[PDB]
C-alpha cells in the first residue's frame, strides 16, 4: 500500500466541486449531435440583446402594457422633465426585470457601459428634439434640463432614424458595482427632457409614445454566482 | 436607384414588393436548408414538393385596433389548410421546412402605433384554469388569428391569454430574444422574418407539434385624428421553404 | 499519459482520465466561444455604424 | 475576455452612430466611443463566470423523500420519478434555453432521524441504504423485500451512513438530439390528451429503501437527490420565467406583473 | 538570508558614519563596522519565516455560531455576516497594512454536544450539517427549511460530522484592486450616516443548518470558521493597535498609556 | 483501485498545514492587481524603521 | 504519506462500477481455452435471427 | 457500430431480393434498400451497450 | 509502464494494472468484435439475394 | 507535468497542482524578494553615512 495522508476537505460535499465520477451506464451509446440554431456560449450573449424598458412602471401600470409606453406631448412650456431613474440596473423596480436586469440578478458583481435605445412612436408628421442624459454620482440627481446638460448627454432629433442610442459609459471608482443597491457603489442618475416641445400640424395626434430599450455594451462583464431572489417556492410542485 | 425600404422577394408563382422596410431578419443568422444525410434517421426517400408547397400563403387579415391587445398563430399548424402544403402535411407521419413571415399593414403620415412582430418557437401556453390543460381549439384556430387580452382570461379550458405574460408565464416586455421586427407606422410598412427549421430532432409530426408562434403585439396603441380612415388591418403572408416530408401513407391525424 | 492546462490566473495544472466513459469527467471550464451576431445584427443585411437604417 | 477601450477624439460628419432604426430587430454595436470622448483603456475583465457551462454546473436539490426502518405489510420504501420541474431554482435556470444537452453528475446526501417511543435497550448498528434506479418498462418493487431489488441489471448504489455522499455519471440519455425544455404539442396525434412538457416526460423512477432495519425502535431517512450538468450545450434563449410556477406538470401560472411600481416616472428612489 | 559582517580596524577621518539628520526621515544605513572594531562574520541567518506570506498564512478562529437540531417555528438554524473585525487576533495583524491582497483558505471545525433531558430510548444516527454561502442579493432562508436551501446557485457544504473538517478555496473578491482595511471615508457623498470601515465591508452572509434532526433529544451545534490568507499582498505599514479594541464595526478605542511604568528613567529592573 | 495505506496525521487539521483545496468558485475572474506604493515583503522592512523609544516612561 | 483529498462517492458500492479487486486465488492456473463453435460476441448476432411470431395469439 | 444506409432508386428486374425459402434455416440479409426506395443515411449508432460484456457485468 | 486508451465517446483515460493476478483487471468494454454469419446464412450454400432459393 | 523546488534547509520535493483554479494551490513560500528603500532613505537625496546631513 502506498503511503496516504488524507487532508482536510474529505468525504465533503461541496456543491460546485469539480471531480471525476464513476458512470452509472458504461459504454453507454449518446444520441449523435445535432446542429440546432442559434446556440448560445455565454450568459452574455443574452444581455447584448434589447428587451423594452418599463420605465413608465407607474401608478397600477405595471398590471398592463401600458408600462413600456414612456408619455410625450405637445407642450406650453421648454425643458419639462420627460423620465428619470437610477443606474442600478441590479436592483430597480425598473430595470432590473429586463433581460439584462434578470441575467444580472444571478450574480453578484457587475461592470460595464449600457446601451439605451429610444425608439418615438408618434405619426410621421409628428416632430420634436430630446435631450437624453447620465450625470454621475457625486452632486445631487438633475432637477433642470440644465445640470442635468452639464453631464453626458446627447441630443436626439426626431427625424426619419426614429431609433436613438444614448451610451452610458463605464464610470466608477471600482473596476466592479455590487448587483444590490450599495450607496459605495452609486450608479449615477439617468434623465430625459424636453429640448424642443413637440410640435404638430393640425389633425395629428400631439401625444405619442417612447419606447426604451436596455442592452449591454462589448466591454460589459458578470462575477459572483448567486440564486435569483426572484423565484420562490412553498413546497415541491404537482 | 434604391432605398433600404424597398424589396422584392420571390418563391415559386408567388412575389412580395417592399416600399418600406428596415432590413430582414434571419433566424438565429442560420438560414433555412434540406436535412443532410449525416442528420438523418428516416432511411425512406423524402419528397420535396419545392415550387408547389415552398410558396406565398396569406392567411386571413385582422383588424388593428385602438384596444387591440395582440394576435398570434401557432404555425406547423395554420397552414394546415393551404394547398398541397397542407396536403403533404396530412399524407405524411414526418416533415420539416423553414418560412418566410411576412407581415404587412398600412397607415398614413397621420397614424401612428407600434406592433412588434415575433417568431417564438416552443411557444407552450398555459391554462387560465391552474388544475387543467388549454383545449386545442383555445391553443389554435389554423388561419384564424387567436388573441391576447387586456386581463385574465377565463376558467374552463382557455388559454391564460392577458398580454403582459404571452400566456408563457415571462414578460411580455422580453420576447425580443426571438427572431423579431417591429412595425412602427411612422416609419414602417411591413416585417419579415426567416425562420429556419428548429427543434431539438430533425424532422416532427405536423398535427402533433406545433415547433412556433407568431405573435403580433402592439405596445404603442393606435392612435389618429377624427376624419383619418378608421379601419385599419393587418395581413400576414407565409412562405414554407425547403419542406421534405417521409412516411406517407393514407392521410388525417389519428 | 496524462496532459497540462494553464489555470484561471489575474502556472498550469496537471491532470488523468480515470474512467472510461467521457461522462465521467469534469465538467470543460477552460472553455470560451461566443457569438452575439446570433442574437444581435441577425439581418441579412450588414449594418454600418456611421450610416442611417433607412436611405 | 472583454474588449478594451478605445481612446477618441471630437468630431464633425454626416455619420450618425448615435441613430438606427430599432425597428429592424438588429441591436446597435454602439461603443462609448461615439456618442463622446474617451480615453483608452486596456480592459482585462474576463467573462469566464458567465459561460453556460458554468452557469449550470452547480449541484442542485431537485427532491427528496422518506421512509421509515419498519412498518408491516412492506410498504416502507420510496420511489420518485425523475424529473427536474418540481424544484422552482434549477427549473427556472435551465428554461432559459429552449433545448439542452448536458451530462448529469448525481450526488445523493442520505440522514436518518429517530422517533419517540417507548422502546428500550436501544444500540442500533450502522444503517446501510440502497437506491436503484428503474428504466422505463422495468419492474417495479411492491414491498420492501419484493425480488426487484436484486438489481441484476438495473444499476443501484448501496450506501454505509456516516461516509462520503454517493455519487455517480449519467450520460445524454436523450432520445432526440437534445433535451427538450418545452413542448408546444401533444401526446397523441389527435391533440387529445396530455399537452405540454409533460409527454417528453419519461425517465424512469428511482427506489429507496433500508437494507437493515437498525433497531426495533421507530427511524425515518429521508434522500436528497442532486442534479449537475456537465459538459454543456445550449440552444434558443427565453425570457426567464416571470409569474412563479404553479405546477410541475405544465407551464400553468397566474398573471403577474411586469415589475414593481414607483411613485412617478421621474422618482429615482426606486419602490 | 541576512547580511554577514566585514572585517573592520581602527579608523582616522572627518568621515561621520555616526553623525547624521534624523530630522530628514531617512533611517540609517549605520551598520556596526562603522562606529566600533568588529571581526569578520559570514552570516547565515535567513529571514524566511518573517515573510508577509508567512506571517499571515495560518488558521485563525475568526467567529462561530450555535443552532438546535430541533425547534418548532423552523427558528433553529444560524447566519453569520462574514467579516474579520469581530475577533481581536487576526485583525490586528491584517491591520498591519492598509491595504491587502489574498485568496482565502476556510475550514470549518463542527462539533454537536447533548443536553439534559427525560427522554429516553436514543440511539441517535449520524448528523450531517449543511453550510451554505450567500452572496450579497441573494434570496436569505427563513425557516430550518424554506426553499432557499436548494442551493441551485449558491455554493456550500455537506458534511458528517465524524470526518476530517471541511475545506474550500476563494479567489481575491475584492471590487477594487484590493482589500481595505481602513476608510478614512463615508458611505454617502453628504458625509451623512456610516463613517469607517464599515461601508467597504459587504460579502454576503453564511448559513448553517441540520440537515436531519438525529433523535428528539436536544442537542446543539457549534461552527467554528477559520480562515488563512495564501498567496498575500500587503501595502502601506501601519502601527500595531495599541489600544484595546471595542468595537467590530469601527476603530473605535478608549485612550490608553503607550507603555507601562518603571520607577526612574535609569532603573534596570523593567517594571 | 490502487492499493493505499492512511498515515497518521489523517484527517488532521493542522492551523499551520499547507495543502491544495477545491475551490468554492470556479473559473472566478479576479480584478486586475494595480501598482499601491509601498508594498511589503517582509515584516522586517518594517523593523528597520525607526519610532520613538518611551525612554522617559516613568511617573505617570 | 502523499497529501489525499477524498472526493464523494467514496465507500459507496454501484452495481455498475468498474474498478479493480484483489484476487483471493493468486497464481491460479486456469483451464486452457477451446475452442467451442457458435460463440457470440452481441446480444444482436442474436436479435438478427428469425423467430416464428405468434400472430394468432387468439383465443386461447 | 451500426451499418448506415444506402441511397436507391427506382428499379426493374427478375431480381428477386423479395422472395427466398426460409425453409433453408438461413436468414435474410435484406435491407430497406431492396423492396423500397431509401435516402442515404450515415448511421453512426453503435452497439457498444449489447455486447454480451456489458450484458453480464452488472453485480 | 502504463497504457492511454479512448474512451467511450460521441479524450482518452489512461490506466495501469496494479495487481499480478489478470483476474483482478476490470472488464474489458472497449471490445467490439461481430460475426451474425454463425447464426444466420449458416448455409454450407452461399445465397445471391437477387436469385431465388430454389433453381 | 510536475515540478520539483528546493526544500527549507540550513534535497527537493515535487509538485503537481490538481486544481483549474490557481486559488487553490498552496501558499507560496519559496518566495523572498524585499525592499527597506521604499521605508528608510525615502529621500529624493541620496545619503552619504561618511558625511553628514548638512553641509
Ligand atoms: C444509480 C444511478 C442512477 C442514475 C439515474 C439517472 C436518472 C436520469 C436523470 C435525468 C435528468 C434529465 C434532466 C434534463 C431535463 C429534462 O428533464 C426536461 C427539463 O424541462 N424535459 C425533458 O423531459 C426532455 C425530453 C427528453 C426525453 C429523454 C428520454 C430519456
Ligand atoms: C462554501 C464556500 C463559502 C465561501 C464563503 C466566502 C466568504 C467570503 C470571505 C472573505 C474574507 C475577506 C477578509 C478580508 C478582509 C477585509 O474584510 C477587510 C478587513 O479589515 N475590510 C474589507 O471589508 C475590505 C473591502 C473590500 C470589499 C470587497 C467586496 C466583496
Amino acid at each position: 500500500g502506498l503511503p496516504t495522508l488524507a487532508t482536510p476537505g474529505s468525504n465533503q460535499f461541496l456543491t460546485s466541486d469539480d471531480f471525476q465520477s464513476p458512470s452509472a451506464m458504461p459504454q453507454f451509446d449518446v444520441t449523435p449531435e445535432m446542429d440546432i440554431p442559434g446556440q448560445v456560449n455565454n450568459l452574455m450573449e443574452i444581455a447584448e440583446v434589447d428587451s423594452v424598458v418599463p420605465v413608465n412602471n407607474t401608478e397600477g401600470k405595471e398590471m398592463s402594457i401600458e408600462a413600456y409606453q414612456i408619455p410625450v406631448q405637445s407642450n406650453p412650456t421648454n425643458g419639462s422633465q420627460v423620465f428619470g431613474f437610477p443606474l442600478t440596473p441590479g436592483a430597480s423596480s425598473v430595470l432590473n426585470r429586463t433581460l439584462l436586469g434578470e441575467i444580472l440578478n444571478y450574480y453578484a458583481h457587475w461592470s460595464g457601459s449600457i446601451k439605451l435605445t429610444f425608439m418615438f412612436c408618434g405619426s410621421a408628421m409628428a416632430t420634436g428634439k430630446f435631450l437624453l442624459a447620465y450625470s454621475p454620482p457625486g452632486a445631487g440627481a438633475p432637477t433642470t434640463r440644465k445640470e442635468a446638460m452639464l453631464g453626458t448627454h446627447v441630443i436626439w432629433d426626431v427625424g426619419l432614424q426614429s431609433s436613438c442610442v444614448l451610451c452610458i459609459p463605464w464610470i466608477s471608482q471600482t473596476h466592479y458595482r455590487y448587483v444590490v443597491m450599495d450607496e459605495y457603489t452609486a450608479g449615477g442618475y439617468i434623465t430625459c427632457w424636453y429640448q424642443t416641445n413637440i410640435v404638430v400640424p393640425a389633425d395629428a395626434q400631439s401625444d405619442c409614445k417612447i419606447l426604451c430599450f436596455v442592452s449591454a455594451c462589448n466591454d460589459f462583464s458578470v462575477r459572483m454566482l448567486k440564486d435569483t431572489p426572484f423565484i420562490k417556492q412553498d413546497n415541491f410542485f404537482q | 436607384g434604391y432605398s433600404d425600404r424597398v424589396r422584392s422577394i420571390t418563391l415559386g408563382n408567388s412575389t412580395i414588393t417592399t416600399q418600406e422596410c428596415a432590413n430582414v431578419v434571419v433566424g438565429y443568422g442560420v438560414w433555412p436548408a434540406y436535412l443532410k444525410d449525416e442528420e438523418a434517421t428516416a432511411e425512406d426517400q423524402p419528397t420535396q414538393p419545392d415550387v408547389a408547397t415552398c410558396r406565398f400563403y396569406t392567411l386571413e387579415s385582422v383588424m388593428w385596433q385602438q384596444g387591440s391587445p395582440g394576435w398570434w398563430w401557432k404555425f406547423p399548424d395554420a397552414l394546415s389548410n393551404m394547398g398541397l402544403f397542407g396536403q403533404n402535411m396530412q399524407y405524411h407521419y414526418l416533415g420539416r421546412a423553414g418560412y418566410t413571415i411576412h407581415v404587412q399593414c398600412n397607415a398614413s403620415k397621420f397614424h401612428q402605433g407600434c406592433l412588434l412582430v415575433v417568431c417564438v418557437p416552443e411557444a407552450e401556453m398555459g391554462c387560465a384554469t391552474l388544475a387543467n390543460k388549454p383545449d386545442p381549439k383555445s391553443l389554435s384556430k389554423g388561419e384564424i388569428a387567436s388573441t391576447f387580452e387586456s386581463q385574465n382570461s377565463t376558467g374552463e379550458t382557455a388559454v391564460q391569454a392577458n398580454v403582459i405574460n404571452a400566456g408563457m408565464g415571462v414578460g411580455v416586455g422580453n420576447l425580443t430574444i426571438f427572431p423579431h421586427q417591429w412595425i412602427n407606422l411612422r416609419t414602417n410598412n411591413s416585417a419579415t422574418i426567416v425562420m429556419p427549421y428548429i427543434n431539438s430532432v430533425p424532422m416532427d409530426n405536423m398535427f402533433r407539434h406545433n415547433n412556433f408562434t407568431l405573435m403580433v403585439i402592439p405596445f404603442a396603441p393606435l392612435s389618429y385624428s377624427a376624419g383619418a380612415t378608421t379601419y385599419v388591418p393587418i395581413t400576414v403572408t407565409v412562405a414554407p421553404m425547403c419542406a421534405e416530408y417521409n412516411g406517407l401513407r393514407l392521410a388525417g391525424k389519428q | 499519459g496524462a496532459q497540462v492546462s494553464t489555470q484561471k490566473t489575474g502556472i498550469h495544472y496537471t491532470n488523468i482520465n480515470y474512467y472510461k466513459d467521457a461522462a465521467s469527467n469534469s465538467a470543460n471550464r477552460q472553455d470560451f466561444t461566443q457569438d452575439p451576431g446570433k442574437f444581435t445584427e441577425p439581418v441579412k443585411d450588414i449594418m454600418v455604424k456611421s450610416m442611417p437604417a433607412l436611405n | 475576455r472583454v474588449a478594451d477601450t478605445v481612446g477618441s477624439g471630437p468630431v464633425n460628419s454626416e455619420s450618425i452612430p448615435a441613430l438606427t432604426a430599432a425597428e429592424t430587430g438588429h441591436t446597435s454595436q454602439v461603443v462609448p466611443s461615439d456618442t463622446m470622448q474617451t480615453r483608452h483603456v486596456k480592459n482585462y475583465h474576463s467573462r469566464s463566470e458567465s459561460t453556460v457551462e458554468n452557469f449550470l454546473c452547480r449541484s442542485a436539490c431537485v427532491f427528496y423523500t422518506t421512509y421509515k426502518n419498519h412498518d408491516s405489510d412492506g410498504d416502507n420504501f420510496a420511489y420518485w420519478v425523475i424529473n427536474a420541474r418540481q424544484v422552482a431554482q434549477l427549473r427556472r435556470k435551465l428554461e432559459m434555453f429552449t433545448y439542452a444537452r448536458f451530462d448529469l453528475e448525481l450526488t445523493f446526501v442520505i440522514t436518518s432521524t429517530q422517533e419517540q417511543s417507548t422502546t428500550q435497550g436501544q444500540d442500533t448498528p450502522v444503517l446501510t441504504h440502497q437506491i436503484m434506479y428503474v428504466p422505463p418498462g422495468g419492474p417495479v418493487p411492491t414491498k420492501v423485500n419484493s425480488y426487484s431489488w436484486q438489481t441484476s441489471t438495473n444499476p443501484s448504489v448501496f450506501w454505509t451512513e456516516g461516509n462520503a455522499p454517493p455519487r455517480m455519471s449519467i450520460p445524454f440519455i436523450g432520445i432526440g438530439n437534445a433535451y427538450s425544455m418545452f413542448y408546444d404539442g401533444w401526446a397523441r396525434f389527435d391533440k387529445q390528451g396530455t399537452y405540454g412538457i409533460s409527454t417528453l416526460n419519461s425517465m424512469g423512477t428511482l427506489y429507496m429503501r433500508h437494507v437493515n432495519g437498525g433497531g426495533p425502535g421507530p427511524i425515518v431517512s429521508t434522500v436528497r437527490i442532486y442534479f449537475k450538468p456537465k459538459h454543456v450545450k445550449t440552444w434558443v434563449p427565453r425570457p426567464p420565467r416571470l409569474c412563479q410556477y404553479k405546477k410541475a406538470g405544465n407551464v400553468n401560472f397566474i398573471p403577474t406583473s411586469v415589475t414593481e411600481g414607483r411613485t412617478d416616472i421621474t422618482t429615482m428612489k426606486t419602490t
